[PDB]
């Protein structure tokens, strides 16, 4: 029961907690850039460099 | 002691001033403004002292060298950024800061108070450095009147200006030497600040019902450390928009083009955060009086604690002179409006009006509407 | 001042219960924002006023302004 | 001690010891033609140079003296009426006047 | 008279808080500087190296700033002399010094169009209106021998001759160079010029806006949580009678 | 090769407001330029006509370039 | 005197609709705490970023 | 023709600091006048008062009010302090006199 | 407290660190050393913070711009001067005022 089972394993520990935030924030960092990027990107089709590095890169 | 938190001299500190400090149960957001007011002397500090890191104090290398900073340095061009609108939220923080107090008489902490309005001024004072240094249109002629802004001061004066900046023209040297007072200054404020809190801890945190809170008091820690690490996100996140989605919104463009000493832009607007006294001070036609006003202008505030009469603290149950304080707002947000506004009749008289309204407020309506509210109530 | 040494304060009887025990959200609907009201309705008509005020003061000024200076059709009809 | 000391390091900064004297400067009048004022580069400050038209020299002449701030008559500061020369350096707080 | 008229807003491709600028744009307004205003505006502080990534290839811009010679260090014999412009060098001064450029633009300067876009309020905004909108002047008003009528430009009378018209350059891309065109295209790129930082900063801003999104309520339920110990709370006074 | 400014201007001239203000300047213009010693200048009524033009000439330019 | 004191009533005045009577508190919160916790846990995580 | 009467009912009202439901004295701001007036209150008053304060702080903290009912009334508010207080003052002004 | 000297608290710290402390009685010279670290710091501080109102950070004008700060600013000269020695008097201070502690024990 997630919450359940979270706190108990990695809340409870003062020890623990720390740990998974760590883990966790390397999770978060790169989901959280993967998304940023592609959402940003995504809104900007065709203007970035990385969109035109073709034409001299094609497409 | 088995505590530590309490028997070590530095640890004390810290678990008395963050930890352990008895403050009002009830305290609305106004008193965060100071907790984040730091968070601007941080921030300021920080960045500035890391842009100090690219600046060059020198006429000819002087702006290019923020360019610079900006285009070469990575993320200098952020820091730059955050730091000119650190300025604002420094001052908006500054200026509502000193709201909350003015409207729940904090200002009766008198001592905390006084070193207040100190902090103000050498905050208004380092503001008005540091913005020469970028020398741009801007910076130079602002350097060229707020300086020689003392040319009203007789006898001591003219001289005390070609002194005030380096020989007798604002030039290089008087750059090289504000950047000094600006890299300085800053750790002043931080200082005084020091002192202010220690005069407010002498005596506790005022309170929004200015009535003795001891009948409640809760524990700083747990509860307002909190309270400010919110505060702290919530106008974190205006600052940061700005600085990343329209930075120059409050900053003026014409600084954008470099200092050229033959000619002052046609369309002369001050910062903004001094708009108000600018305002005040053009709308009374005399050098003197011109800065006199100013003078007064912000050093009023050392007279607020005087003119004070209502045999209650805040003003809560003080509906009367409640609203003539919104006017006071409104009559300075006015001020602001015509201080961007350039001088002719649709304005000007609108101008030295409610730089007048500002004065009489503060000299005299609050005071009578003081002494009245008081024997509307048989005191 | 610290603690212990605030107030003679006697018989106040306070119950409260741990955050856990409790809900944070709180009773949004129910108490929340009726007072929410209760407030933005009780110094509306003591803060907006003065700001309607400066609007106006604003406005006027600034329409008058941009009108004088346009041209009287009649600065010259010769 | 101190009165010294002190002295001193307040002039440390007051002056520079680094004074110039470009007091002349040749301006060919033809430059600046009826109507219209030249702004040079002269001494630290701006320099303005006047070429005044009649009704310009006869309105300034028509000036109320008395009713002045700085009461002084336009042929009391110009050599030819036609040549008005100032420091474009306003006296309220240093700015450039247009 | 202080009597101006204020340039009205275009639709810029990269007005939105989150949108970037149209590289492909830029190249062109790049273009459109080099080939037209990089001979009476200078831009001092960009310099090729920025090109690279951004509109330009390394080898693109290498060449591209080979295009010109550059006065450089002493000899042994100590003398300037000229060389081909590495990549590090920043874009061209057309004159010497201003009062040099001020005497082969009718005794006006050409201001430096690195900060210009806010330099100016309005921005493109200002500038594009600026370029595309030329015209001969309402009656009763002349603008003296040298200058060119211009509404947008305070003054009205400026010292700049209308730069752009169709045509006067070819976009290699195939883009229709109609005035209104490369004017837009010069404009786009005096931004990126004036702030290189735009895209990065509004992606930046984009995810300081998700954290804030995320961050602030997290706090906030815990600074409710905290104080809900409060908040909840009852008192009562309970004397002995 | 048409600048899609000026075809958009083509438009947009014809938009009630610029209309009802091309015709107050034709006349000022014709109004000044009758006469022999007058300070009237058309400025004003110029932009006028411009401010409304150029409005709806952002509103749509745009579309046309790339 | 002091018999006659009561724990007033905080049901849903208050109280998260897993506390009221007859059932343990316990098991249940040790729940609950995970949550507001996880929130924290989140917040800490959200800031190291 | 406007009863000074009437209007401080007014005042009363408007102050609304009896929305919190504390008499008017339970907010005089305290001065060294009041703090010996205060602590010349007998003890029973003196716990009221507390309690009073203690409550509208507990509100003022919550940011919400008393039961329209519970609000005190105007011509029910107990001026508990008023009298201390004024021979206080008198007491020193006396003092204050005597000491010229 | 009719003292103020002790009734204030800014004035306490004074009257309570400079007045009113208890320091032995029997204290040799190499317990000045110390205040006098402060006066160079002092020294260092008030001189350098003068000599930066002049100083120009950057290669090219780094060099000359003390000089000129010496030739050029009136007494310039004699704020370099003071502050240059002003590290030793405070590097010889420092050296002497750890020598006093080792030999003191004041590490303790
Ligand atoms: C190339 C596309 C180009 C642009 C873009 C452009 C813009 C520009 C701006 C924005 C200004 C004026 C802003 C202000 O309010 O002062 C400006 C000014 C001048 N320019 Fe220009 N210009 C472009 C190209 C060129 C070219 C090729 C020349 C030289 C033939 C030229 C010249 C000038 C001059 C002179 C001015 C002076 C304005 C004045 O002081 O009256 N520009 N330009
Ligand atoms: C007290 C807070 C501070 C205030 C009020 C402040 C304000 C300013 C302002 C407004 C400017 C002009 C910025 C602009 O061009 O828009 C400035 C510039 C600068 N400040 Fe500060 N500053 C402060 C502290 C600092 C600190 C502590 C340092 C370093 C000691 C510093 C170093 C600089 C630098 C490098 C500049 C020049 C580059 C630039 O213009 O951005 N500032 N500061
Ligand atoms: C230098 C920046 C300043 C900082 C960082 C600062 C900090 C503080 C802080 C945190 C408090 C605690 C209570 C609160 O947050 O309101 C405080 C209180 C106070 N400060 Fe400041 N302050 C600063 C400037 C000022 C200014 C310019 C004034 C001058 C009008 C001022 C007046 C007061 C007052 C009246 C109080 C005491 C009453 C109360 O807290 O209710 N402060 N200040
Ligand atoms: C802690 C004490 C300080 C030490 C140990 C110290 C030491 C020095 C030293 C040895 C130099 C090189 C002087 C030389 O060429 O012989 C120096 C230079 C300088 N110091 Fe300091 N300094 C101190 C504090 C300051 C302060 C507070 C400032 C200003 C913030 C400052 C600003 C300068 C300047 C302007 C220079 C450059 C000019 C020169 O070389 O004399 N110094 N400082
Ligand atoms: C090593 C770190 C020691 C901590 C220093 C730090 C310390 O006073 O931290 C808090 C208490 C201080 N504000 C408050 O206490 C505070 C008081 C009443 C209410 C609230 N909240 C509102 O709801 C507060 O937030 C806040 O204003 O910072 C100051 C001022 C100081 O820090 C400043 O010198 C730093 C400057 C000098 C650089
Ligand atoms: C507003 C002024 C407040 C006074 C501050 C000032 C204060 O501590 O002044 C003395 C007591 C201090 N030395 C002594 O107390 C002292 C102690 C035992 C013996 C002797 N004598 C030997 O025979 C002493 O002299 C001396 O070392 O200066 C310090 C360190 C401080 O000042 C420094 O922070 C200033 C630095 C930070 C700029």
């Amino acid at each position: 029961t997630l919450t359940a089972r979270l706190y108990s394993l990695l809340f409870r520990r003062t020890s623990t907690f720390a740990l998974t935030i760590v883990v966790g924030a390397l999770l978060f960092e790169r989901a959280f850039d993967q998304g940023a990027d592609a959402i940003y990107e995504h809104i900007n089709e065709g203007k970035l460099w990385k969109h035109i590095k073709h034409k001299y890169e094609n497409k | 002691a088995p505590n530590i938190r309490k028997s070590h001299p530095l640890l004390k500190m810290i678990n008395n001033s963050l930890i352990d400090l008895p403050a009002p149960s009830n305290i609305s957001a106004w008193w965060n403004f100071g907790s984040l007011l730091a968070v601007c002397l941080m921030t300021q500090i920080l960045t500035g002292l890391l842009l100090a890191m690219h600046y060059t104090a020198d006429t000819s290398l002087a702006f290019s060298s923020v360019a610079h900073t900006c285009r070469n340095v990575q993320y200098g061009w952020l820091i730059r950024n955050l730091h000119a609108n650190g300025a604002s939220f420094f001052f908006i923080c500054i200026f509502l800061h000193i709201g909350r107090g003015l409207y729940y008489g904090s200002y009766l902490y008198k001592e905390t108070w006084n070193t207040g309005v100190i902090l103000l001024l050498t905050l208004m004072a380092t503001a008005f450095v540091g913005y020469v240094l970028p020398w741009g249109q801007m910076s130079f002629w602002g350097a060229t009147v707020i300086t020689n802004l003392f040319s009203a001061i007789p006898y001591i004066g003219h001289t005390l200006v070609e002194w005030a900046w380096g020989g007798f023209s604002v030039d290089n040297p008087t750059l090289t030497r504000f950047f000094a007072l600006h890299f300085l200054l800053p750790f002043a404020i931080a200082g005084i600040t020091i002192i202010h809190l220690t005069f407010l801890h002498e005596s506790g945190s005022n309170n929004p019902l200015g009535i003795s809170s001891d009948s409640d008091k809760i524990p700083f820690h747990p509860y307002y450390s909190f309270k400010d690490i919110l505060g702290l996100t919530l106008m974190l996140t205006p600052f940061l928009t700005l600085a990343l989605f329209s930075p120059n919104l409050l900053g003026d463009p014409e600084n954008f083009t470099p200092a050229n000493p033959l000619v002052t832009p046609p369309h002369i607007k001050p910062e903004w955060y001094f708009l108000f006294a600018y305002a005040i001070l053009r709308s009374i036609p005399n050098k003197l009086g011109g800065v006199l006003a100013l003078a007064a202008s912000v050093l009023i505030l050392f007279l607020i604690p005087f003119l004070h009469k209502s045999k209650q603290r805040t003003m809560t149950f003080r509906p009367l002179s409640q609203t003539l304080f919104w006017l006071l707002v409104a009559n300075l947000l006015i001020l602001t409006w015509i201080g961007s506004q350039p001088v002719e009749h649709p304005f000007i008289i609108i101008g030295q009006m409610a730089s007048l309204s500002y004065f009489t407020i503060l000299l005299i309506l609050f005071p009578t509407i003081g002494t009245l509210e008081n024997k509307m109530l048989n005191y | 001042r610290q603690f212990g040494h605030l107030t003679r304060v006697r018989h106040l009887i306070t119950y409260s219960l741990s955050p856990f025990e409790q809900r944070p959200f709180p009773h949004y609907f129910s108490k929340g924002v009726p007072n929410v009201w209760r407030r933005l309705r009780a110094c509306i008509l003591r803060v907006a006023p003065p700001f309607l005020a400066f609007y106006l003061l604003y406005t006027w000024g600034t329409q008058e302004f941009e009108k004088s200076k346009r041209k009287n059709p009649a600065a010259y009809v010769n | 001690a101190a009165k010294n000391v002190v002295t001193q390091f307040v002039s440390s900064m007051s002056a520079s010891a680094d004074v110039l004297a470009m007091s002349k400067i040749e301006i060919k009048l033809s430059d600046i033609p009826e109507g219209k004022n030249m702004a040079f580069k002269w001494r630290g400050k701006p320099l303005f140079v006047r070429h005044r038209t009649k009704k310009e020299i006869d309105q300034e002449a028509a000036v109320e003296v008395s009713q002045l701030r700085d009461p002084q008559h336009d042929l009391e500061r110009v050599k030819k009426p036609e040549w008005v020369i100032l420091i474009g350096v306003c006296t309220h707080l240093g700015c450039v006047p247009i | 008279s202080d009597l101006e008229l204020h340039p009205p807003s275009y639709p810029w491709s990269h007005r939105g808080p989150l949108s970037s600028l149209d590289h492909t744009s830029i190249r062109r307004g790049f273009q459109v500087y080099k080939q037209v205003c990089s001979s009476c505006h200078s831009m001092d502080y960009v310099a090729y190296r920025h090109l690279v990534g951004v509109c330009y290839t390394e080898d693109e811009a290498k060449a591209l700033a080979e295009e010109v010679e550059v006065q450089d260090g002493p000899n042994e014999d100590g003398e300037m002399f000229m060389r081909p412009g590495k990549l590090s060098d920043y874009f061209p001064k057309p004159y010497p010094n201003p009062e040099a450029a001020r005497a082969a633009n009718n005794g006006a300067l050409p201001p430096d169009l690195s900060y210009i876009v806010r330099a100016r309020h309005g921005g493109e905004d200002y500038v594009f209106s600026l370029l595309t909108g030329y015209c001969e002047p309402p009656t009763g008003v002349s603008v003296r021998e040298g200058l060119y009528f211009n509404p947008y430009f305070p003054g009205q009378a400026i010292g700049m001759a209308p730069p752009i018209y169709n045509d006067v350059l070819e976009f290699d891309d195939g883009t229709p160079a109609t005035m209104s065109q490369v004017a837009k295209d010069v404009c786009t790129f005096l931004r990126w010029a004036a702030e290189p930082e735009h895209d990065h900063r509004k992606r930046m801003g984009l995810k300081m806006l998700l954290m804030m999104g995320l961050l602030v309520p997290l706090v906030y339920y815990m600074k409710r949580h905290k104080w809900s110990v409060l908040k909840s709370r009852k008192l009562a006074y309970r004397p002995p009678k | 090769l048409v600048d899609p400014l000026t075809t958009v201007r083509e438009q947009c001239e014809q938009l009630e407001k610029c209309v009802k203000a091309r015709e107050r300047l034709e006349l000022c213009d014709e109004r000044v330029s009758s006469r022999s010693q007058t300070e009237e200048d058309c400025t004003e009524e110029l932009f006028d006509f411009l401010h409304a033009r150029d409005h709806c000439v952002a509103h749509k330019l745009f579309n046309s370039l790339k | 005197s002091h018999t006659d004191i009561k724990v007033p009533n905080f049901s849903d005045y208050r109280r998260p609709p897993d506390d009221y009577s007859t059932k343990s508190s316990r098991e249940s919160d040790p729940s609950r705490k995970g949550f507001s916790y996880l929130v924290t846990a989140v917040t800490t995580l959200g800031v190291a970023y | 023709s406007r009863w000074l009467e009437g209007i401080r009912k007014w005042y009363y009202n408007a102050a609304g600091f009896n929305k919190y439901g504390l008499m008017r004295d339970d907010t005089i701001y305290e001065n060294d006048d009041v703090k010996e007036a205060i602590r010349r209150l007998p003890e029973n008053l003196y716990d009221d008062r507390m309690f009073r304060i203690k409550r509208a702080l507990d509100l003022n903290m919550r940011q919400q009010i008393l039961p329209k009912e519970q609000w005190t009334k105007y011509e029910e508010d107990v001026p508990y302090l008023e009298p201390y207080l004024k021979e206080v003052i008198r007491e020193r002004k006396e003092r204050e006199e005597w000491d010229k």
